[PDB]
RNA sequence: GCUCAGAUUCUGCGGUCUGAGC
């Protein structure tokens, strides 16, 4: 299933989804 | 020509001199990217509703792409949709840029705000795979009409006694000539088709009746072919099919995994 | 050494640190 590795990307999803306090994805794809 | 053939095929001593190799990261890693980049191609293609064929033509562009550019300078997770895109343009089921993107995004970023179509972030994204596509083109030297092993395998299917039940276990197995093997850059579609079946029916225990009047039932799909090789390769294919760290929550199973339906 | 869960505006999808369980 997963090009979405845990985690070196599964991780950024954590960093991105937690600028969900007013900062946003610079680059998001 | 320059050349007609020598163009997109390489020696094991060449893929070692990968161009992603002249950079600071592994083979064990790279072998591992390609499979995880094609892997993405699949997911999106299924989400976009495109033939499994287009998916494969992307996977061949991708493969062929990173034999010229490092995975350091063009990240797999952004050449993937760039190519699936130009693929479904070629194999002809077009989908539109804003459509690919909107998928890729819910691929890679499951729990995000579905994209604002007007944000400078977005109008830069699309700005990019647009420039990337000009690259994925200039790179495959404009050679996008791609020949696959399935076209062949479809040829010698019931052109032998073969239970469909195990005659299309070779069709399926071809598409791994792509996902998890460097095969598509090494030997031709034919030769490569020969393998996806001589292996397919050693798990199926049905074997090939030899053709009566003095010519083997595999010498009819390609001219130079030895068991000395096909046995050699199905080794690679398998110790590569099992040089995998049990990550096979496998590729075209999302909801098409189990053998057709019971529940 | 693998591999999960918390931390890091070090940073493009890979590098740090901290706990479990095997
Ligand atoms: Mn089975
Ligand atoms: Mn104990």
């Amino acid at each position: 299933i997963d090009y979405l590795d845990a985690s070196l990307r599964k991780k950024n999803k954590q960093r991105l989804k937690a600028i969900q306090q007013g900062r946003q994805p610079q680059y998001l794809l | 020509r320059k050349n007609n053939n020598k163009r997109w095929y390489f020696t094991r001593e060449q893929l070692e001199n990968s161009p992603s190799r002249r950079f600071g990261l592994d083979p064990d890693k790279e072998l591992s990217y390609r499979q995880q980049a094609a892997n993405l191609l699949q997911d999106m293609g299924q989400r976009l509703n495109v033939s499994q064929l287009t998916i494969n033509t992307a996977i061949v562009y991708m493969h062929r792409f990173y034999m010229i550019q490092s995975f350091t300078r063009f990240h797999r997770n952004s050449v993937a949709p760039a190519a699936l895109f130009l693929a479904a343009k070629v194999e002809e089921q077009p989908k539109k840029l804003e459509h690919v993107i909107k998928v890729a995004h819910t691929c890679l970023h499951p729990q995000e705000s579905l994209p604002d179509t007007r944000s400078e972030a977005y109008l830069q994204q699309v700005q990019d795979l647009v420039i990337l596509e000009s690259i994925i083109l200039q790179t495959l030297g404009f050679e996008l009409t791609i020949d696959h092993p399935h076209t062949h395998v479809v040829k010698c299917t019931q052109l032998v006694r073969a239970s469909k039940d195990l005659a299309q276990t070779s069709y399926f197995m071809a598409t791994n000539s792509l996902h998890l093997t460097t095969f598509s850059l090494q030997y031709t579609p034919p030769v490569v088709a020969c393998v996806c079946i001589h292996l397919a029916c050693k798990w199926s225990n049905w074997e090939i009746p030899v053709s009566t009047d003095g010519k083997h039932w595999w010498e009819y799909v390609d001219a130079t072919v030895t068991l000395e090789l096909l046995d050699e390769l199905t080794h690679e294919f398998l110790q590569i099919l099992e040089k995998t760290p049990n990550r096979l929550k496998r590729i075209w199973n999302w909801r098409a995994c189990q053998a057709a339906k019971k529940t």
